[PDB]
Formats: structure tokens, sequence, C-alpha cells
């Protein structure tokens, strides 16, 4: 049917400042597939951002990862907007740290 | 690994004679089966089809049954007119036609005349040029005569055709010769 | 913690804007990890795995390939044409799922589902259509009208029963050096979102584990909180899984609590983090 | 209209290139280009299941295809040979399990490579008066057109009356016949027949005109011979009707 995508947002490893990292955006539990992710610094978005290819769960909602190698420091703030049918609004998830 | 099995080689018939072109095939599947009808001087065109097994294809009086288990798709006519003098072309395709067509050899058809009045003889024809050149028309033989084979190098004889004058209904057969040389008809 | 059976299934993910546009996604997959692509331009599968083609030779890959293409092509043409006897409203979408899995006993299930509009509307048992009660008159009338197809049904019975149980244990057997490995998570400790004036939310993150069963809890000594929210297994793009674990506690109520993470690759030396 | 092919006939020296096109305003998916020769049947050269795809078939060599739009197939010959003589045809069809997925032929394509287009010739046309002798008994006039030295067997024989293209009555040979059979790039001729009734033959206003299409060398075709230039041409005979 119509199902709003599930947002989690989440680090590989430990926020440690100045050192590599993995910035993930898990979206799930949505339908139809079409939907656009974006992962945010400092609220603009970031260019180079790779992701998975369409797969689905066995209820038949679809499922992505979005993800990206960083380095984050003191001052940045990570996030993860999120553009379906489902959303009169992008929603915005932060990165907690 | 398709294949299509059909008549051996060349079938002559006299005018409302049964015809019958067996054809079998080898295809792992359900293939479909297809006849093609291939006119002198033309290509080829369905003439009948059979999408299943057990369906059945009809023509211009002849029709074919998709046999699974005899493998086959065999041709009949119960009365073959001079018409249908042509090329038949069993043929195979995997069910839905996304993939190609397998076709046999193909088996020539040659639908004689009934002659009601047969009179053979042998005429020349002067050319209507002031040249003396001459012909050779042998004409209004049954269609049981064969046309003897030249076995001279430079005297031709055609194969013999068929004519029809449709307002008067009257089918004729005739062979033309001719040589240039001293050279008499017949 | 939880486990099931090791399958290998292809999927298809198809949108009919309008009955000139039609898109196709399909890719093949053994469990959470994606072994094959499709690229739908060209019409050729890609293998991202040096042992995605199994056991298989180069033969039998491009016959597959070859059966695959034809059906994606033929899959969108087919359902337009056949969309106004259905009744099909513009737009809509369609899914599949197809391919087998190993259970324990050495006994393979091989499946097939369809669905429509999200929905369940069909399914393949015993090599035969059986309509979904969700799929309605439509799936009723799906699986009456496939059957007519022998062809098609012949197809799918051989490549269900025949040719997915015996890829699956080569490919198993052909990528036994990825798929049986162990990779120890690492484990830390943050403070989440407050659920309240007098409350914290302690997280207990674990990250870079792999096979996929884990066990997360959040303990007082050897006393278990109950309490624990355990999170979804999410997927790291290593081949690993992240999961955290978290904890609505009163101010106080936190001071001696910790967390341990059980997995198989950490050889009983269960991790161990106090909160502090 | 339906399957359609240009050119309908060519005469090509060894080595020389061309381009056969195949039309379909059908909008079938698939089109294929098969050559047709005595004893071996249909084979295909090359196929097409869409615009832009190509793959080879059973006898690809010699051929090269294209499909940049989805109307045309393209057959090309980079360096003509003789074994390339031969009657090519173009089909399509439409994939679909409820299609009507049978294949649609075009009318074909004749082409003959000779190693000299010197060998080229266009035919001589006689027309034979009917012989009093089948006259008197018979009551019917046989008129004989005969088209000799031509090469390559490209011809179009028709028979006119007072202008008129005739079909009644007339009959031609189903193919001309080898002057000399042992030689390779040897001359043909044809024979027809037009017979009437011996009244109509006897009416001195009847015009009766054999008409041969020959089908031969193009203006980009190079000829330094002393003989006329055996170009794409009509050939022709004529008797006139005759009371006694
Ligand atoms: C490695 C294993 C991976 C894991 C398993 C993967 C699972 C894959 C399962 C399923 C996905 C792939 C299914 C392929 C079926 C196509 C049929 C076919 O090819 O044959 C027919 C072509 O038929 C066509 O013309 C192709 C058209 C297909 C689109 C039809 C859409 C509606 C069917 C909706 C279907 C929904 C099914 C729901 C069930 C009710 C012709 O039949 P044939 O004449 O007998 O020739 C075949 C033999 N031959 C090629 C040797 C000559
Ligand atoms: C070596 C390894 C090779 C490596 C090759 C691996 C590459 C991966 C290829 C990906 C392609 C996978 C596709 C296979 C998925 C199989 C699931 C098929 C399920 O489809 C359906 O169930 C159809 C849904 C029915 C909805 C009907 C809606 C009604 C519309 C009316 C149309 C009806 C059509 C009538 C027929
Ligand atoms: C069909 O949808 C596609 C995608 O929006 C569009 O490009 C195409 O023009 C549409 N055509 C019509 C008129 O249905
Ligand atoms: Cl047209």
């Amino acid at each position: 049917i119509q199902r709003t995508p599930k947002i989690q947002v989440y680090s590989r490893h430990p926020a440690e400042n100045g050192k590599s990292n993995f910035l993930n955006c898990y979206v799930s539990g949505f339908h139809p597939s079409d939907i656009e992710v974006d992962l945010l610094k400092n609220g603009e978005r970031i260019e180079k951002v790779e992701h998975s290819d369409l797969s689905f769960s066995k209820d038949w909602s679809f499922y992505l990862l979005y993800y990206t190698e960083f380095t984050p420091t003191e001052k940045d703030e990570y996030a993860c907007r999120v553009n379906h049918v489902t959303l009169s609004q992008p929603k915005i998830v932060k990165w907690d740290r | 690994g398709n294949s299509v099995t059909q008549m051996e080689g060349p079938v002559t018939l006299s005018e409302e004679a049964f015809l019958t072109i067996n054809c079998t095939y080898t295809a792992t599947g359900y293939p479909s089966l297809f006849w093609y009808v291939q006119y002198p001087g033309e290509g080829l065109q369905l003439l009948l089809k059979a999408t299943k097994a057990d369906d059945k294809g009809s023509n211009k009086g002849f029709e074919a049954t998709y046999r699974k288990e005899t493998t086959s798709f065999h041709l009949e006519k119960g009365s073959v007119q001079v018409s249908d003098s042509a090329v038949y072309f069993c043929a195979l395709t995997p069910s839905g036609g996304y993939q190609k067509v397998t076709f046999g050899t193909g088996t020539k058809l040659q639908v004689i005349p009934n002659i009601q009045n047969p009179d053979p003889a042998v005429y020349q024809l002067r050319d209507s040029k002031s040249s003396d050149k001459s012909v050779c028309l042998f004409t209004d033989f049954d269609s049981q005569t064969n046309v003897s084979q030249s076995k001279d190098s430079d005297v031709y004889i055609t194969d013999k055709c068929v004519l029809d004058m449709r307002s008067m209904d009257f089918k004729s057969n005739s062979a033309v010769a001719w040589s240039n040389k001293d050279f008499a008809c017949a | 913690a939880f486990q099931g059976p090791t399958s290998f299934h292809v999927i298809q993910t198809s949108s009919f804007t309008n009955s000139t546009w039609a898109q196709t996604q399909g890719s093949g997959w053994l469990d959470d990890l994606q072994i094959h692509g499709w690229d739908s331009d060209s019409g050729t599968a890609i293998f991202l795995k040096p042992w995605s083609k199994g056991n298989f030779s180069d033969k039998e890959v491009a016959e597959l390939e070859e059966i695959f293409r034809v059906y994606i092509f033929g899959f969108a043409r087919e359902v337009q044409d056949f969309a106004g006897d259905f009744q099909m409203k513009y737009p809509f979408e369609i899914q599949g799922i197809a391919g087998c899995e190993l259970h324990s006993g050495g006994a393979i299930v091989s499946f097939l589902r369809g669905a429509l509009g999200g929905l369940d509307f069909l399914s393949v048992k015993n090599a035969s259509c059986v309509p979904s009660p969700e799929g309605g008159s439509r799936a009723q009338k799906f699986c009456a009208l496939i059957i007519q197809y022998q062809g098609i049904m012949e197809t799918v019975r051989i490549l269900l029963y025949e040719t997915c149980p015996r890829y699956l244990l080569g490919v198993l057997n052909a990528g036994k050096a990825d798929l049986q490995r162990q990779v120890k998570p690492e484990a830390w400790l943050s403070s989440g979102p407050s659920p309240g004036p007098g409350r914290l939310q302690l997280v207990c993150h674990v990250s870079g584990f792999y096979p996929k069963p884990v066990w997360v809890m959040w303990m007082r000594g050897e006393q278990e909180q109950q309490g624990t929210q355990l999170g979804d297994i999410l997927p790291n793009a290593n081949w690993t899984w992240y999961l955290r674990a978290t904890l609505d506690v009163a101010d106080g109520e936190a001071a001696g609590l910790s967390c341990r993470v059980k997995h198989s690759s950490l050889e009983g030396q269960d991790i161990i983090l106090y909160w502090r | 209209a339906g399957v359609t092919q240009t050119p309908k006939f060519r005469v090509l020296k060894t080595g020389q290139s061309m381009t056969l096109l195949c039309a379909q305003d059908m909008n079938h998916e698939y089109m294929y280009w098969y050559r047709q020769d005595p004893g071996m049947g249909l084979r295909l050269i090359h196929y097409s299941v869409g615009e832009g795809t190509t793959a080879k078939g059973e006898v690809p060599d010699g051929y090269n295809v294209s499909r940049l739009k989805k109307q045309n197939f393209l057959l090309g010959l980079e360096s003509a040979a003789p074994s390339q003589t031969s009657v090519y045809f173009c089909a399509s069809s439409m994939p679909g399990l409820r299609s009507s997925y049978e294949q649609y032929f075009g009318p074909g394509t004749r082409l003959t490579v000779t190693e000299d287009l010197k060998n080229v010739f266009p035919p001589e046309v006689a027309v034979f008066e009917p012989s009093e002798a089948e006259i008197s008994h018979t009551q019917k006039a046989t008129l004989v057109c005969l088209a000799t030295g031509f090469y390559p067997d490209h011809v179009e024989l028709s028979w006119w009356v007072n202008g008129k293209e005739v079909h009644s009555g007339v009959c031609t040979d189903p193919q001309p016949l080898k002057e000399q059979p042992a030689l390779n790039d040897s001359r043909y001729a044809l024979s027809s027949r037009l017979r009437v009734s011996a009244t109509f033959w006897q009416n001195p206003r009847n015009h009766f005109r054999c008409q041969v299409q020959f089908y031969g060398l193009s203006e980009n075709d190079e000829w330094t011979q002393d003989r006329a230039k055996p170009v794409t041409q009509i050939v022709s005979a004529e008797a006139w009707g005759r009371a006694d």
C-alpha cells in the first residue's frame, strides 16, 4: 500500500574527531520504491554518497542503505534528509554524537 | 537443439488429388508449429499455425493438427488446385515468438492439371521480324507426358508450362524448343 | 540471535506508469548479500563476487542470463498487453521473488512469490500457481491463465526445483571463504535523546560483527535489565552489522549498569562496558 | 506496404560493396535477413531483436547488419564474392503470447556477383507468330516470345495486347535456362507463350507486344567497351494480327 520510510542514522565506528569513519542512513519499510535520500553535513548535501541496489522485505516494503566516508570535527553536524510520496515535507534525521 | 524434418523432395499431383506433406519435429518444451507457403517468384507467407498441442491450423482448404505424441504437424488438402503449386515450409519456434524460427528444407508441390482432350502436336513458329528464326512448340499433350531433355549442346528445350484461357476455361501444357542451326521440329 | 535458512533468491521491482512506460529493477541475493546485479539498459547480469557464477560453466551462465533477459523484456510487454482485460488503472507496481533455501536436514525448499501494490498476489507450491487471498479475483484469473502456457510453467519448474538447488549448494561451496568467516564486533556507549525530565537513555552500540546472529543486553552485574529496547540489525557496507540496545532509566538507577555483548566470533570473551 | 525491400535486383563485380534496405511500418520489434539457394532452403544471415541490437545467424560471414531505427534492417556486403549469388529475403515479426508472432517476409532481392561486368548482357527479344497448322487444327493461336543471351538472369517478362498487360492465356518459364550449362557466367534464355483465339489473332487491328524488363548496370558503373552499355532497360518485340 502506501508506507512511510523508517529512517535510522548511524556511524560505523565510535565518533572520534579527526579520524576516518563511515556515515550510514538506513531507510526501510516504505512503498512505493521511489525515494530521495540525502546525507547532509552542516545542512548541505554530500555529493560523494554510495547506496545499495533496491531490495525489499518479505512484507514487500523496500529498503536501501546510503553511506559515505567522513572525518568529523568538533563543529560538524550530520543528518539524513529523506523525501517520499507519504511525506508532505522532507524528514531530517540527525546523527547523534 | 530444435529441428524440423519434412518430406524428402518434389511431389507431383494431379488436379483434385489428396495432398499430404508430412512434418515431424524435435524440440525441448512446448513450441508453436507453422506451415509457410512460398509461391513462385514470391517470398514466404504463413499458410497456417497451431500455437499449442492438439491445435488445428486451417487455410485455403489446407489443414494441420499439432500432435505432440507423434511430434508431428502433417499438412493435408482434400482437393489440390493448380494455384497450390508452391514450396511448403514446416516451421517451429518456442511459444511466445520471442526466439528464432526453425524451418525445414521445404517441400516443392507441383499440381498438374487434368487435360480433358489431349491432342499432342508439334508446330513450327516463324519470327514476326524479317529474321528467318524459328521455334518449335509442343502443346496440347497430357500431364503424364515427360518433356525429353535436349542431350545436344546447341538445342534448347524448355520445361512444360501450363496456360489457362480463363474465359473458355481451357488449360494447356506446352514446351518450347529452339536451335541456332539444319534443325527440324520435335 | 535468531537464525533462519540460507537462501538464494532473485528479486524484481516493476513500475508501470502508463501503457507506453514501464521500468524493471532486478538483482540476485544470497541472504542479505547481493551477489548479482542487473544492467537493465544492456540486458546483462553483473557478477558482484568472484564466486557469483557458483560452480556453473560459462555456457550455463549465458543460458540463464538469456532466460532472464527475455523474461524482463517479455514481462513488461505481456503485463501492458493484458492490463486492459485484468482492469488495471495506471500507475501501478509489481514485485517478484523466486529462488531456494537450505534448511537443517539438507532439505532445500524452492519458492516464487509475486505482489501487486506491495500486497501478496501469488505463490508457487508443487510447481503450481497458488493465488493469494489478498490478490482477489485478479490472482485467481492470473493463475487460471498462466496454466494455459505449459512452456512458461515448465521453464519455471526447471529453474525452481532443478537449476536452483544445485546452484545454491554450488554458490555456498564456491564462496565459503567469504560466507564462512568470523568477524569480531567493536562496542561503545553513548547517551541518547532524553525520554523525559528525570530520565536517561543509555545507548549501547555494537558494530562490525559477522555473521548476523548477536546478543546485546543491559546488565546490573548479572541482573538482566528487562526494559532493554533492541534496535534493528542494520547493515554496514563491508558485509558487517550494526545494532544499538537502549535502556530508559531514572537518573540514579543508571549508576551501576553495564552493557554485555555476546557473539560467535568472541571465543567466549564477552564485551562488557560499564556505564561510567 | 508490409515488408518492402530495395533494391529488387543487383549485379556486382567481385569486391564491390552494396547495402540492401529492409523496411516495415508494422511497428515490429524483430527483423531478419535470409538468403535462399536451390537445395539449401532458407538460411539466416543475421537478425535483430530490437532497435540498436543485432546478432549473427547461421551464415553471417561476408555480411554485416545495422538497426539504427526500428523500421529498417540494413544488410551490407563489404566485399562481394560469387558465393553471395542468391535471392535475399527480409522478414519481421512481433513477439507476444497473444500476438500473431508469425514472420512477415519481403518480396526478395536477386543478387548476382560476377568476376567481370563485361559478362552483363541485355536480352534479345523476338516474337514468333502462331503456326497455320495450329490455327486450322485447334482454332487457337499461340504466340511465342523468346529472350536470349542475357546475364544476369534478372528479367521481367510481360505480354501486352493493344497496350494493355494480359495475364490470361499466358504462361512464362518458371526460371530462365542456361544457354551453356557447363560454364559459370553463362548467358540465359526465357520463353513465354500467349495463346489467343484464332479470330483474335486474325484481326489486323490487334497489336501484340512481348516486354522484357532487364536489370543491369547503373549510372555509376564503369563501362569501357565498344558494345552498348548493358544498363537497366526495356527490350521489346511485337507482332500485329493479320487476316490471311
Ligand atoms: C539459477 C536459478 C535461480 C533461482 C530460481 C529463479 C526462478 C525463476 C522463475 C521465474 C522468473 C523467470 C520465468 C521464465 C519463464 C519464461 C518462460 C519461457 O522462457 O519459455 C516460453 C517462452 O515464453 C516467453 O515468451 C517469455 C515471456 C515471459 C514473460 C511472461 C509474463 C507473464 C508470466 C508470469 C510468470 C510468473 C510465474 C509465477 C508462477 C505461476 C516458451 O516455452 P517453450 O516453447 O517450452 O521453450 C522453453 C524451452 N527452451 C528454451 C529450451 C526452448
Ligand atoms: C509515460 O510516462 C513517462 C514517464 O513520466 C513519460 O516520459 C511519457 O511521456 C508518458 N507518456 C504518456 C503520454 O503516457
Ligand atoms: Cl506498412
